[PDB]
RNA sequence: CGUGAAAUUGUUGAAAGGGAAGGGCAUUUGAUCAGACAGGCCAGCAUCAGUUUUGGUGGCA
RNA sequence: ACUAAUCGAACCAUCUAGUAGCUGGUUCCUGCCGAAGUUUCCCUCAGGAUAGCAGAAGCUCGUAUCAGUUUUAUGAGGUA
RNA sequence: AAGCGUGUUACCUAUACUCUACCGUCAGGGUUGAUAUGAUGCCCUGACGAGUAGGCAGGCGUGGAGGUCAGUGACGAAGCCUAGACCGUAAGGUCGGGUCGAACGGCCUCUAGUGCAGAUCUUGGUGGUAGUAGCAAAUAUUCAAAUGAGAACUUUGAAG
RNA sequence: AAGCGUUCAUAGCGACAUUGCUUUUUGAUUCUUCGAUGUCGGCUCUUCCUAUCAUACCGAAGCAGAAUUCGGUAAGCGUUGGAUUGUUCACCCACUAAUAGGGAACGUGAGCUGGGUUUAGACCGUCGUGAGACAGGUUAGUUUUACCCUACUGAUGAAU
RNA sequence: AUUGCCGCGAAGCUACCAUCCGCUGGAUUAUGGCUGAACGCCUCUAAGUCAGAAUCCAUGCUAGAACGCGGUGAUUUCUUUGCUCCACACAAUAUAGAUGGAUACGAAUAAGGCGUCCUUGUGGCGUCGCUGAACCAUAGCAGGCUAGCAACGGUGCACUUGGCGGAAAGGCCUUGGGUGCUUGCUGGCGAAUUGCAAUGUCAUUUUGCGUGGGGAUAAAUCAUUUGUAUACGACUUAGA
């Protein structure tokens, strides 16, 4: 219901979270992807790999640059598999991907704005334990994605200064919730815990 | 049915699109990769080639059957002119590539490198830099405001260079403006390199030592329209081959209904950007000195220039660098000598080089003497009067 | 009208690749605009203010000729003349519908307006 | 050289144009246009009839 | 081979709009009904006649002699 | 599992089914002492509607003919143009504006050389291609003057 | 898996049977093309497949070494020069690491060539009374057009 | 003498007929192994894991999305007194679709968060989840005028102090003062006629235009010119 939804990318199965957001935009909801280095995908890393090359292989005989375009990062192949559950090649399709944009980790803005989940297709959720799953940072790397490390290097400087914040938000609700403790047993506490707040 | 006959493919699909440049000026794509420990340094230097030469050395190649005895080999000399240092640019990895924050330009900039800004220089009120100029006012205090950004951000830092062009005996009056990156020492090191450099002109000795593997880039020479024969080097047709002959009989099969990319096809031919690697120094010439064609075996105070001049070039009145074979480009052409990419050791590189004799005579015909006084030794007095 | 024309520097002046220099074409023209600068004249009008305001070339009747291809063969060999004519000229120098409910609120939004 | 069509063309004006264009259903927007005051236009609610859909509850075997 | 760009029988005109079981085309709207490629015969097999299928005109009458169906009863058959 | 096997519901939507309206077709009927004058008219009731080849029926439009409207018209007939309006399911019909200049319609009938997108259809006209392919055999032209609106091409002189 | 393999079915083979795959054979069919998709071979050039000849790394052997044979990943990279023949096919000489097999309208004729087939001239053999016949031999025999669109190779370019 | 012929012939072009040069990292296949159950043993495999091919992906090389992006330089007056930035006044222009608030740890899930304490741990104890059904906010002519009480808080506006943030920072945390409002509590007045409903107009881009307050005083193309270039464009040069 938020203007913009951003959705945190760890733990997500790639095909569920992106048919999720197929519909979010078709709806008129804008729809923001961050760590989609930190997506995955059911099934082993090799066969995963194996899947690539066989869409690598995949070329315009006669011209390759005109041909199919194999995107490699993580952000990318999560492009192309938005693209398939939307109409892309309509007007309608083309205003709903105007609504989306996919990041490796959290560039600004994005940062310092509340992020959330897709627990209809959480992998934690939906997985089966002890079945073998692949991470998007690792398979495109594996096909030649170029900044694994710099979106790694740059993740650990932004959860540093992430961590200092929540200690400076841990304090101040800790305060907070301490006022409101001693705030309990008066007249208007009594009331509205009656009344249910 | 199969081709009945196996050959190679013809050219190298690699090196495609065979087009122009877009720039004359062959941009390196790759820098040496960097060692903080050692001393700030350059990684590369501008030149202009000025044409080839002949020399004379002991084969220290031991197994060879020419082991310890003379070889004649082909050389190649640029005009290595001492390049100014006019600015640094700090770059900030990014996710989506290696990305500029931004540059600091020197306080004063020559007239050669102020004209590369322009294409009418004649016709301009020369207004470039002007207020760039005027940030040195009171203690050029936003000037260290861009310097600290480079130092704090800007995990690489390249330097701003320009060929003092007015030395060389060119036709142009007009540097060519190139970035180097910089290697060694920590960020604040590259900064505090580029500060201390800034109008100041870097020699080519500074760079590049006698028997160090380097790498030529430049754009080649230009052909204009070729066809498929002088092209791709395809078969010529035979005499009887109605319409035409210099050309490829088959340019595909009926499917795929397309020409493929991989045809040999008629164009271009020349001026692309090349990368040619290994190519040892044989001789870091400097050039305030007489004696720069003279080695330890000969003590002739002749210069590297042949009797004559180079051919469409001119003489040779600064450094230079010798190199060995054949580098990309042509005469007068801009080059990048770029330091190698990776440390060769296989007994080629590591061959330390004494050169013996360097040839002089003239390239402008069938030259037989080296130095005028050897001419005038040989043939004596003539009717030419004083 | 310009499909495998050559290419020109001088058509930088307007955004093209593709312009050439009508030597006949121009001769023509030329010879109207100095015609109708003469009308101008005659008529009174200032001729520092005047600026091409309509021109317009229609395709004349065609003038035929021969001629003779190979094996016996003839086609024509036409010319396409053109009818030109220009003008020069001086460079020159609601009832609103409201509802009950619209006329109400613009009467309210009026007697509590400073 | 009566009238003076179409194909095709010029000028002007309007519109739209990521490897055709054209069309069907419906609507937005822009343009343009006909009629009616002795009911014309668009609606709201209540009580009914016809056809349905979705609930709540009651009594029996 | 050649016999006026014409030759295994020139050119011109007429008979001549020569015949063609063969190819192509066969021009306004709406409404109702609505097929056949199967029988026999033919120097028949790219055709026609014949019967069948279809339309139209209806006529004599007015719920029946009836029926791409079953049951009951009684036959017939020589395939699984 | 968004896979396989099976089970239970909910949900989606055909020009199909049900109800209603409207069109047409068919069938069965009503309707004459003013049917409160259309009896191939008005009205009631029920059912039905795919369609090539093909058959039949009812209509639209064109040239000319008999009759009629004592029809239209130089105060504008016919024609043509018109992302202007209306009527008809449609064939089409009617009107407004512009252009034009001499004849032309409605209705009842008669008559036909009577309706076109095709036939490598006929005749004529026009496109894209397209300012394109090309205007390259025969050795070769140049300078000045004259004439002229205009000279690579005319004339004369000089040269080659 | 009966046997071969000195003994030992399966190192390598493998009878009698039996299950498949492929569409580079040839049959079989006649769906497309008879207002025509240029019918052999070669040359040239690119690409694809793997059922791998060589090369890389391996596993097995009746692998002592050397050399071989069988098998795996694997099509990245190569796979030739000639005598004869129009030949595809074939055979031989020789080099080589190797001289593996195929597809792409039996790839590729507005790319060529035209030796072959396959028009019209002519000869021979057989057959036919004859005109003539022969997937029998022999010799001579016009190979057209791109300037359009796409594709491809190169080259500009408005707008930010 | 259609380059008359012959010998040599610089320059240019060009030759495995000449010369130079043609990079090294990771992940893997087959296979061989480690540990190790199923199956008290065994086992390269089931969970984990080592090495390893001319393989693959990078390094490197070529091109640079002409609708991918960044940094930097200069930006036109006495040249229809032009250009840019800021503010408010009026017009047009449209909206892929405001209608209180996109409300910020990280990691795990066969585990965690919060609080507390210690001997600072992979610690003890308590508690929580079982959804955001939350939290914050939210009363007033679309929110008026005004009198007080309590408190010294909340919050808006510009202004100011300091710091932090470069992945696309363009935002976050702040000091201090001024100026409003406060629904924390108690009062007084006003609202009507939009007539029984008509989104009943309150938003944010862009383009101009005018007014008044600052700021700066150029280039590019054609034409000429070069030949490191070239069919033409283009490219590379030069000219007060
Ligand atoms: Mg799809
Ligand atoms: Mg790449
Ligand atoms: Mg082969
Ligand atoms: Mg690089
Ligand atoms: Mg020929
Ligand atoms: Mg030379
Ligand atoms: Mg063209
Ligand atoms: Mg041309
Ligand atoms: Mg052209
Ligand atoms: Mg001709
Ligand atoms: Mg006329
Ligand atoms: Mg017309
Ligand atoms: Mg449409
Ligand atoms: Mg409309
Ligand atoms: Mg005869
Ligand atoms: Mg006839
Ligand atoms: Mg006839
Ligand atoms: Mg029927
Ligand atoms: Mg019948
Ligand atoms: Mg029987
Ligand atoms: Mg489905
Ligand atoms: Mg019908
Ligand atoms: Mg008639
Ligand atoms: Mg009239
Ligand atoms: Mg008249
Ligand atoms: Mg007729
Ligand atoms: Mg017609
Ligand atoms: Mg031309
Ligand atoms: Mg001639
Ligand atoms: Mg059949
Ligand atoms: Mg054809
Ligand atoms: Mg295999
Ligand atoms: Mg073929
Ligand atoms: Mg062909
Ligand atoms: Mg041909
Ligand atoms: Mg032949
Ligand atoms: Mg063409
Ligand atoms: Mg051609
Ligand atoms: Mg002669
Ligand atoms: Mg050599
Ligand atoms: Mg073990
Ligand atoms: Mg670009
Ligand atoms: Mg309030």
């Amino acid at each position: 219901v938020e203007p913009v939804v951003v959705i945190d990318g760890k733990g997500h199965l790639v095909g569920r979270l992106a048919s999720v957001v197929a519909k979010q935009l078709l709806n008129g909801q804008k729809i923001v992807v961050v760590r989609a280095e930190e997506l995955n995908i059911s099934g082993e890393f090799f066969r995963n790999k194996l899947k690539y090359h066989d869409f690598l292989r995949k070329a315009t005989a006669f011209n390759k640059t005109r041909g199919p375009f194999h995107f490699r990062a993580p952000s990318r192949i999560f492009y192309k598999a938005l693209r398939g559950m939307v109409s892309h090649k309509t007007a309608r399709g083309k205003a709903a991907l105007e609504r989306l944009k996919v990041f490796e980790g959290i560039p600004p803005p994005y940062d310092k704005k509340k992020r959330v989940v897709v627990p209809q297709a959480l992998r934690v959720l939906r997985l089966k334990p002890g079945r073998k799953y692949t991470t998007l940072g690792k398979l495109s790397t594996s096909v030649g994605w170029k900044y694994e490390d710099v979106v790694a290097k740059l993740e650990a400087k932004r959860k540093v200064s992430s961590a200092e914040y929540y200690a400076k938000k841990r304090a101040f609700t800790k305060k907070v919730a301490s006022a409101n403790a001693t705030a309990a047993e008066s007249d208007v506490a009594k009331q509205l815990a009656a009344l249910g707040y | 049915s199969h081709r009945k006959y196996e050959a190679p493919r013809h050219g190298h699909l690699g090196f495609l699109p065979r087009k122009r440049a877009a720039s004359i000026r062959a941009r390196v794509k790759a820098f040496p990769k960097d060692d903080r420990s050692k001393p700030v340094a350059l990684t590369s230097f501008l030149g202009y080639k000025a044409g080839m030469t002949t020399i004379v050395r002991d084969l220290d190649r031991p197994g060879s059957k020419f082991h310890k005895r003379e070889v004649v080999e082909a050389v190649t000399v640029v005009d290595t002119p001492p390049v100014v240092v006019v600015g640094v640019v700090g770059y900030v990895e990014t996710p989506r590539g290696l990305r500029s924050l931004t540059t600091v330009w020197a306080e004063h900039l020559s007239d050669e490198v102020k004209r590369r800004f322009y294409k009418n220089w004649y016709k301009s009120k020369k207004k470039a830099f002007t207020k760039y100029s005027a940030k040195y006012a009171q203690d050029g205090a936003g000037i260290e405001r861009e310097l600290a950004r480079i130092k704090k951000y800007a995990s690489v830092v390249r330097v701003l260079v320009h060929t003092q062009i007015r030395k060389t005996p060119l036709a142009q009056k007009k540097a060519h403006l190139a970035e180097i990156q910089l290697n060694g020492g920590s960020i604040s090191e590259k900064v505090d390199w580029a500060r201390e450099h800034f109008e100041k002109t870097v020699a080519v000795d500074s760079v590049f030592e006698q028997n160090e593997m380097i790498d030529a880039i430049a754009v080649t020479k230009g052909h204009g329209f070729e066809g498929v024969t002088h092209r791709w080097g395809t078969k010529k047709l035979p005499r009887k081959t109605h319409r035409g002959l210099r050309k490829v009989a088959c340019i595909g099969a009926w499917h795929p209904a397309h020409v493929m990319w991989s045809v040999a096809r008629a164009g271009q031919r020349g001026y692309h950007s090349r990368t040619s690697i290994n190519h040892k120094i044989y001789r870091v010439g400097k050039g305030d000195d007489e004696a720069n064609g003279a080695t330890s075996f000969d003590r002739t105070k002749k210069t590297i220039t042949p009797m004559g001049g180079f051919v469409h070039y001119g003489e040779i009145k600064n450094d230079f660098i010798m190199v060995k074979g054949c580098i990309p480009g042509n005469r007068k052409r801009i080059v990048t000598l770029r330091k190698s990419l990776y440390t060769n050791t296989s007994r080629k590189a590591l061959e330390e080089v004494s050169l013996k004799w360097i040839d002089t005579a003239s390239k402008f015909g069938k030259g037989r003497f080296q130095t005028p006084a050897e001419k005038h030794a040989f043939m004596g007095t003539l009717k030419k009067d004083l | 009208f310009n499909s495998s024309i050559g290419r020109t520097a001088q058509g930088k002046e307007f955004g093209v690749t593709k312009a050439r220099w009508p030597a006949k074409s121009v001769k023509f023209v030329q010879g109207l605009l100095q015609n109708a600068a003469a009308n101008a004249e005659a008529k009174g009008l200032d001729a520092t203010k005047l600026y091409v305001s309509h021109i317009q070339v229609n395709q004349a009747p065609k003038q035929r000729r021969r001629t003779y291809r190979a094996h016996g063969r003839i086609n024509k060999y036409e010319s396409s003349p053109s009818h030109i004519e220009l003008v020069v000229t001086e460079k020159e120098e609601k009832v609103v519908r409201l509802t009950s409910r619209q006329r109400g609120r613009i009467a309210a939004q009026k007697r509590i307006a400073a």
